């Protein structure tokens, strides 16, 4: 009882000290930035071939190679620019949640309802693709695969907790923990030495992968959190609920600095990234098509549009020369 | 009485943050997509010539 | 839809009864020649083709004078 | 005296006959370009949940879209015969047919698709009801061939005791001829396509019948709407058809009355048949909810 | 495709896309149901012909040439609301009722009704299963079935009982297009698979039905 | 006041052209006979009644068979 | 090509001269039968000052009235054609002819008796004028002589290209006939009693003019108003009837077009001259003070 | 006419009658004119071709191949009104008056007025004769014309006076269909034949045009 | 002057005496005759031959032979039957007013505006019509001559007197004097002892063959009178007048008995006469047509009509056959 | 004075005349119109075959 009041104000404390920071909105501030217009952004290839619905994709390190799970149980690997399919891995389970791609195009792990982070070899001396580790550990389903290197990798489950492994043993080196609701999303940072991790309580947090350490809590959502992306300088992430509505948090301010909610979007957010430069937030909507923000006006900048179905996945190669886009209607759209 | 101990330390640490006022850290992230703007070939369209796609 | 004009046929008519001697040939509109005959009455009546009837009236009615 | 027996029969048109007719095809024109045009309207704004049905219900609203659109030059000969030349009396005759056998092949085909999808849903042979591309493709294609004979032996007839017309004069014989083409819309445009609707949906409806959904009632009423809608259409032309056939061949006595009776017949019944681009977008397309919703949502 | 190494890694992928459309065809004979209800109700014993195969459970008994696959999703204790999408197309759903639960009856209406009226299931259509009838038989004597639900008022025989409790259950529908395919089982049912294969067929026409259509 | 059909006259015709023949006879219309070819264009002539081309017209076109 | 050069001419003709033609007809008609009923009744009721003018009056208004009574048979045929019969084709040419004979030279002869009575009023020669009933029977008789060909040669003509006609029918060369025929008819309806009515006329007037009497005006003006309207009446027809006969003699170039202008004059000219059924009524009876002073008493 | 005698007694009324439609043809070529005025006016010795023949005197002179047969009704001294309607049909009325009477003036007057006015001579044209010019204009010098007619107004000159007395007489015709030829005669004028003839051919075209409808 | 006075007091006593006979009217007794109905009379016989107006016309004591004077100078004796002329005198004046025949057939009288009255000789021995004898010695025209016997006539002028004349000698026998105007017709009664004339004094007076003396004098018309005719029995006789107006004086009560006016006549009347019984009474109009009036109740029966101009003579037969009518048409009618 | 004198003559005559009432005038002219009223061919027709006329 006596360290209930005490939780209490460290709180007041804390929303004291976040406020008395606060000088200025960031839409106050950029107010003289001329806006970018209209982003225009036309099909270039359209990626067909899965016979289920599309919930996960991730880009190659070189911008060229893409993969993607679905509910059919297969795993295609793409060529990006001539639409060729590179590899076909059929999964155990056809319940996948989350696929990611390795740094170094060595590995490919991709899980989902099965519990386990299944671990495929692409580079291997007999010509196909094997199941190299098979992470056991979660009491509940798998989302957001996220690779650190080729021998360590963070995953996120309903457990709300997330797990740092280590591949070659086999056995959860870390573990975090703190949320009170399922963790849906998480990101890593550029410095590969912090992620943030969205989860059902409304609530992100900055995590440290190598004290695994809570260093900093993030609120101001009113429902669920479904996704998470840094800026590109790994100073500021954004977020997407199932509110629909996108917010903009800075680590450094521990606060969140602008909103991009418009009166005409009633569906949450399935999917959010950023562009190269860190201008244009990209967000998957759940009515069919993707909305393009100016990330410093809270402006739309153009709207993706094209697909048929609810919009699953969204990725930015690291060039920045493209964007590709997944739906449940089993269709892969590139745009540029 | 086991559970909500830990919940205070957590919120002991997460207090104790060296914070910067919001209006240094909105021109700071203001300057790195102006900075790095002309290698973005989705604010400014690539010349056909130079688009992969 | 075209159909032909003359369903029964006559072989036998004066004349000098004739007025008019109109000819259809071979065509969509019939798979016959029909010939139809005028009169001084008013009325009409379409006759034979194939007789000798036919080629004597049309010799006759050329050569009045 | 006894020469009235062999007279010529008159032909016999009326005026007031005239103007119903000009009457009755524009009100058609203009009620099958809205139905036809609103239809593809609501198919092609939305790309989601584009279906078999969806295709075939596109190919057959084109296909009534340019009958509709040959309508009028068709009222226009009738109103004083054909008087625009030879090149559009073949042009039109040609995209007519070809539409009409379109139409009547897409329905039947339509009829195939439900009897696959209800009878054999849980078979294997469903899974042969996505090749709609294809079927469609070949049904234009055979549309087309056979309507080449009106394209090549089409041509002005002028007579002395009627208007003009746009016939056929395939040569000395032309009447047998003709008797004989007429054989290949009253075989791949009545009784093939009656047959194939008759079969698919009486099997459809025994499936109906012992099943406990609620709805069963509404589908067993529109099958029924649906087969005799295309009686009511198109039997009278070809039973008329027919009758004139045997006239013609002398199976049935031959007299002026009933060559009047025939012609007053033929016009009718084919007025009644060209109802046929006017009520299908109500029956097959617009009695389901899908596409009531669908154009709801595109009036905003 | 100029290079000739390039034009091996045309053939390459159209040699996979062969594997993945033939793949696709096997996956059109099965039927995917969704097991719900429940602890203790009977939920996985079900069909005495099992052939099963913590998390997902499969279970993929054949019957009559067709090939039913029961997904049992026991056993997550998360959220339903952000796994329950991934089984939107499912056939029907398969919900089993303990008839000698007093307790848990309140308990087994309340996901019923979750389950009927959540967005992703507003069309399709649920095989209920009511269990146990000789245990209920056997139960109502000694305890009359007014400790549960208080609002009962008709005889207190089993044919009135057992109809009021299922007269609960199809309250919950509240919706169009979905028909509740009731079924009385006991503990020594053998043809409770063709109990399942005619309501799935008579689930398919209703959906082959507002297809081609006709209604 | 009844006058005659045809004003002027033409001798040449090619017969595959002609679809019909009206030959009217000498009486109060006119003081002597007139034969009018109408053709498959929809056009009509006046043939001349004395010239040898009608003969064979004539002959021709009875004769089809 | 040039075989438009050689085509036949199509009669032409129109259902508003049709309407029209017929209205005319039955208003002349109507205001014929009244006059000449007036007037007849006006000479009869009283047997006093039954004077010469009073018998020529009355033979032309029966005369007249004759014509009216066969007007509407004409005009129907107009309208129709002949569908009456030859019978009556006959006897209606031959009543019609005769009174129209009649009535131009009854005024002749009214001329006749003006000039004697006035030039002549104080010779010897004005006692001659007494001879009125022995010159209208013989006038009567020289009409009946000169209208017999109609009866013998006329008859029910069929053609293709207009509706029947009650027409002349002599034979082989029946045209020339005709136009010979029409001869009487230019000569002894025209021409002799147009001369006679000049040369009285004229040399009443030059009397009149020497002369200082107070009413010399207003007789020189019913004289004057007289000519002009036989004029107006009559020159008419017969300038188109002579065109007609030069252009079937091939003195005036035949073509189409003057066919047809011909036959419109023709129409024309004839309605205008049927209207002297209607004003001689005016001209010579009532706008005499006698006349009128007995239709009001006969009111009475 | 059957019998012989009653034959005959028919040829004998045709003879007759022959003779009556004879003498008819020579009493055409006549003219009936009547003479009045007052005493010693001059109605005796108009012309002086008389060629005469108490009561009624007749005159028939010719001219110009025309009978002229004058009737003068004077030494009756009875009603006028009982034997005036004989002449009804003469073919006009020939007036006398005396200029050089001033007294007779008065009385001429009254039997010109009665006499124009007249039922059975309402369209009989007159021949008025103002006679003895000479006396008239000796006896104005001597005595204006003032004591006759007070009510004159006009120059006493010869010419303004006769005119005056003229259209007095004039004045009193108030009829239509009548016209008066006046004329100014002397003892020593020969040519009163000529101005009759001219007046009666005058009088017969006014008749002749009533009849013939012109007028 | 005395004497004025003692004509004025006769006048006064005759009125008296006049007046005092009088108890009923003739239309008063006779109101219970019956009437006589519609004389309906057509026309058997047209005498033409006249070419001028017909002034006077007698009858033939044997009811067949015919005399008619004309202006055209021509006196035709007719046969009424067949319709024969049997004479054509030509008279020397052709102004011939009255014209007489005689009682024996053997001469005819027939004179008028010449003063004179000549008498024409029918049955010579030369076979020809000569004038026997003219009389002369009355100084105005002449008017109804009317023959006694074959030696003596009486003769009416405008000289306000009759004569009674002697044809033998030629001298006047007798004169009767007293009318105050023209004396414009005269009848002689049955029994060829008295007569009465009509003048102009609107009065006609009773006069005696033989001593020459007026016997009784009748008043009552407005106008002249112009035609008298006895009764039959010569008792009574009618008058017409210009006034439109026909009067029925009684010889025995000299007064009238009744007038035969209507109120549709307006011309006067020109001829009076009666048939054999004394019923009706024939008057000639100057509006072309006769009258036939009922002589005891003034009811028109019938009318003649026919001609076409003013009907100048009436005559009936002795035997009451035929009725006569002349006009100015130049016409002779014969109804019956 | 010579003139009138015949005249009042006149009237001494003229007054003394035996004179009878109108009633008994006017019934015998009524006698003798019915007493001679069977030969009267006008008032009463005469028949055809007697007419001369």
């Amino acid at each position: 009882d006596q360290l209930r009041q005490e939780a209490e104000q460290l709180k007041n404390q804390i929303r004291d000290a976040r406020k008395a920071c606060a000088d200025a909105t960031l839409s106050q501030i950029t107010n003289n930035i001329d806006p970018v217009g209209r982003i225009q952004m036309r099909t270039r290839r359209t990626l067909r071939g899965h016979l289920a619905k599309i919930y996960a994709m991730h880009w190659g390190t070189d911008s060229r190679l893409l993969v993607s799970a679905s509910q059919d149980g297969k795993l295609i690997i793409w060529d990006s620019y001539t639409t060729n399919k590179v590899h076909a891995i059929p999964l155990r389970s056809s319940w996948v949640m989350t696929c990611a791609y390795a740094p170094s195009g060595n590995y490919v792990a991709c899980g989902g309802l099965d519990n386990i982070c299944s671990i495929y070899n692409l580079k291997t001396r007999e010509g196909n693709v094997r199941v190299s580790r098979e992470l056991a550990g979660h009491t509940g389903y798998l989302s957001c695969c996220r690779f650190l290197d080729d021998n360590q990798i963070v995953t996120s489950s309903g457990d709300t907790t997330c797990a740092l492994w280590d591949i070659e043993t086999g056995q959860q080196t870390t573990t975090f923990t703190g949320h009170t609701g399922d963790v849906m999303s998480l990101s890593l940072a550029p410095d590969t030495r912090l992620f943030v991790s969205g989860a059902c309580d409304a609530s992100a947090k900055l995590w440290d992968v190598r004290e695994g350490m809570c260093r900093q809590t993030f609120t101001g959502h009113e429902s669920d959190i479904n996704a998470i992306c840094f800026f590109p300088n790994g100073n500021a992430f954004a977020t997407g609920s199932d509110d629909a509505t996108c917010r903009l948090f800075d680590l450094r301010a521990d606060q969140e600095l602008m909103t991009y909610s418009h009166d005409n979007i009633i569906c949450g957010i399935t999917s959010v990234s950023f562009s190269k430069s860190g201008r244009l937030l990209l967000a998957g909507y759940d009515d069919f098509n993707c909305n393009v923000w100016d990330a410093l006006k809270a402006d739309r900048a153009g709207v993706l549009a094209g697909h048929d179905n609810r919009v699953s996945c969204l990725g930015v190669t690291d060039d920045g020369m493209a964007v590709a886009t997944g739906s449940w209607d089993s269709f892969l759209k590139i745009w540029n | 009485i086991a559970q909500a101990r830990k919940l205070v330390e957590q919120l002991k640490m997460e207090a104790n943050i060296d914070r910067i006022k919001v209006s240094k850290a909105a021109a700071d992230l203001m300057a790195y997509c102006e900075a790095h703007a002309k290698e973005d070939p989705l604010l400014t369209p690539v010349p056909a010539s130079e688009n992969p796609f | 839809e075209l159909r032909c004009v003359c369903l029964q046929t006559t072989q036998g008519v004066h004349p000098k009864m004739i007025s008019n001697l109109q000819v259809f040939a071979i065509g969509p509109q019939c798979s016959k020649v029909e010939v139809v005959a005028s009169l001084k009455n008013g009325k009409e009546i379409c006759l034979d083709p194939e007789a000798p009837f036919l080629k004597k009236v049309i010799q006759k009615i050329l050569d009045g004078g | 005296p006894f020469l009235l027996d062999a007279a010529p029969c008159e032909p016999e048109s009326l005026e007031i006959n005239k103007y119903f007719v000009v009457i009755i095809y524009a009100l058609v024109f203009l009620l099958s370009l809205l139905g036809n045009s609103l239809v593809m309207l609501v198919i092609l704004y939305s790309r989601v949940g584009r279906s078999v049905t969806d295709v075939y219900l596109l190919n057959l609203a084109l296909a009534d879209l340019l009958f509709a659109l040959t309508l009028p030059i068709w009222a226009a000969s009738k109103v004083n015969g054909w008087i625009f030349g030879t090149f559009l009396c073949k042009v039109v005759s040609l995209l007519k047919e070809v539409n009409f056998y379109s139409g009547i092949l897409l329905l039947a085909c339509i009829s195939v698709d439900r009897y696959l999808a209800i009878v054999h849903a849980t078979r294997t042979l469903t899974q042969k009801r996505y090749l709609v591309k294809f079927i469609c493709l070949s049904i234009w294609g055979l549309s087309l061939l056979l309507a080449l004979p009106v394209l090549l032996f089409r041509r002005t007839v002028y007579s002395s005791n009627v208007s003009p017309a746009c016939y056929e004069d395939m040569g000395n014989n032309t009447a047998n001829w003709r008797m004989l083409l007429r054989i290949l819309p009253q075989s791949f445009g009545f009784i093939v396509p009656l047959l194939i609707m008759l079969f698919c949906y009486g099997f459809t409806l025994r499936t109906l019948f012992k099943a406990h959904m609620g709805q069963k009632h509404r589908a067993m009423r529109v099958i029924f709407a649906v087969v005799l809608i295309f009686l009511l259409c198109w039997l009278p032309y070809n039973l008329v058809l027919l009758a004139d056939t045997l006239m013609r061949t002398q199976v049935i006595q031959e007299t002026c009355e009933r060559r009047n009776h025939i012609d007053r017949a033929l016009d009718a019944t084919e007025i009644l048949g060209i109802l046929h681009s006017c009520l299908n977008p109500l029956i097959y397309a617009f009695i389901g909810q899908k596409f009531r919703h669908g154009l709801l949502k595109i009036l905003a | 495709t100029l290079s000739a190494e390039e034009r091996a890694a045309l053939e390459r992928s159209k040699a996979i896309e062969k594997n993945l459309k033939e793949d696709g065809i096997s996956a059109a004979k099965d039927v995917k149901l969704l097991l719900l209800g429940a602890d203790n109700s009977g939920k996985s014993t079900i069909v005495k012909q099992m052939k099963i195969i913590t998390g997902i459970v499969e279970t993929h008994f054949t019957f009559k040439n067709l090939h039913f696959r029961l997904f049992d999703v026991g056993g997550q204790r998360s959220e339903r609301k952000k796994w329950i999408h991934c089984f939107e197309d499912v056939t029907a759903i398969i919900f089993c009722v303990d008839l000698s639960d007093y307790n848990r009856m309140h308990e087994s209406l309340m996901l019923f009704d979750s389950i009927c009226n959540n967005k992703f299931f507003i069309d399709t259509s649920i095989i209920l299963f009511l269990n146990k009838k000789d245990l209920f038989g056997e139960k109502i004597k000694k305890s009359p079935l007014t400790i549960c639900f208080p609002e009962y008022t008709g005889p207190n025989t089993y044919e009135d009982a057992a109809a009021y409790i299922q007269a609960q259950f199809e309250s919950k529908n509240r919706s169009p297009n979905k028909e509740i395919y009731c079924h009385m089982t006991c503990a020594t049912d053998t043809n409770n698979a063709q109990v399942i294969f005619d309501a799935v067929t008579d689930i398919i026409i209703a959906n082959n039905l507002r297809g081609c259509g006709l209604y």
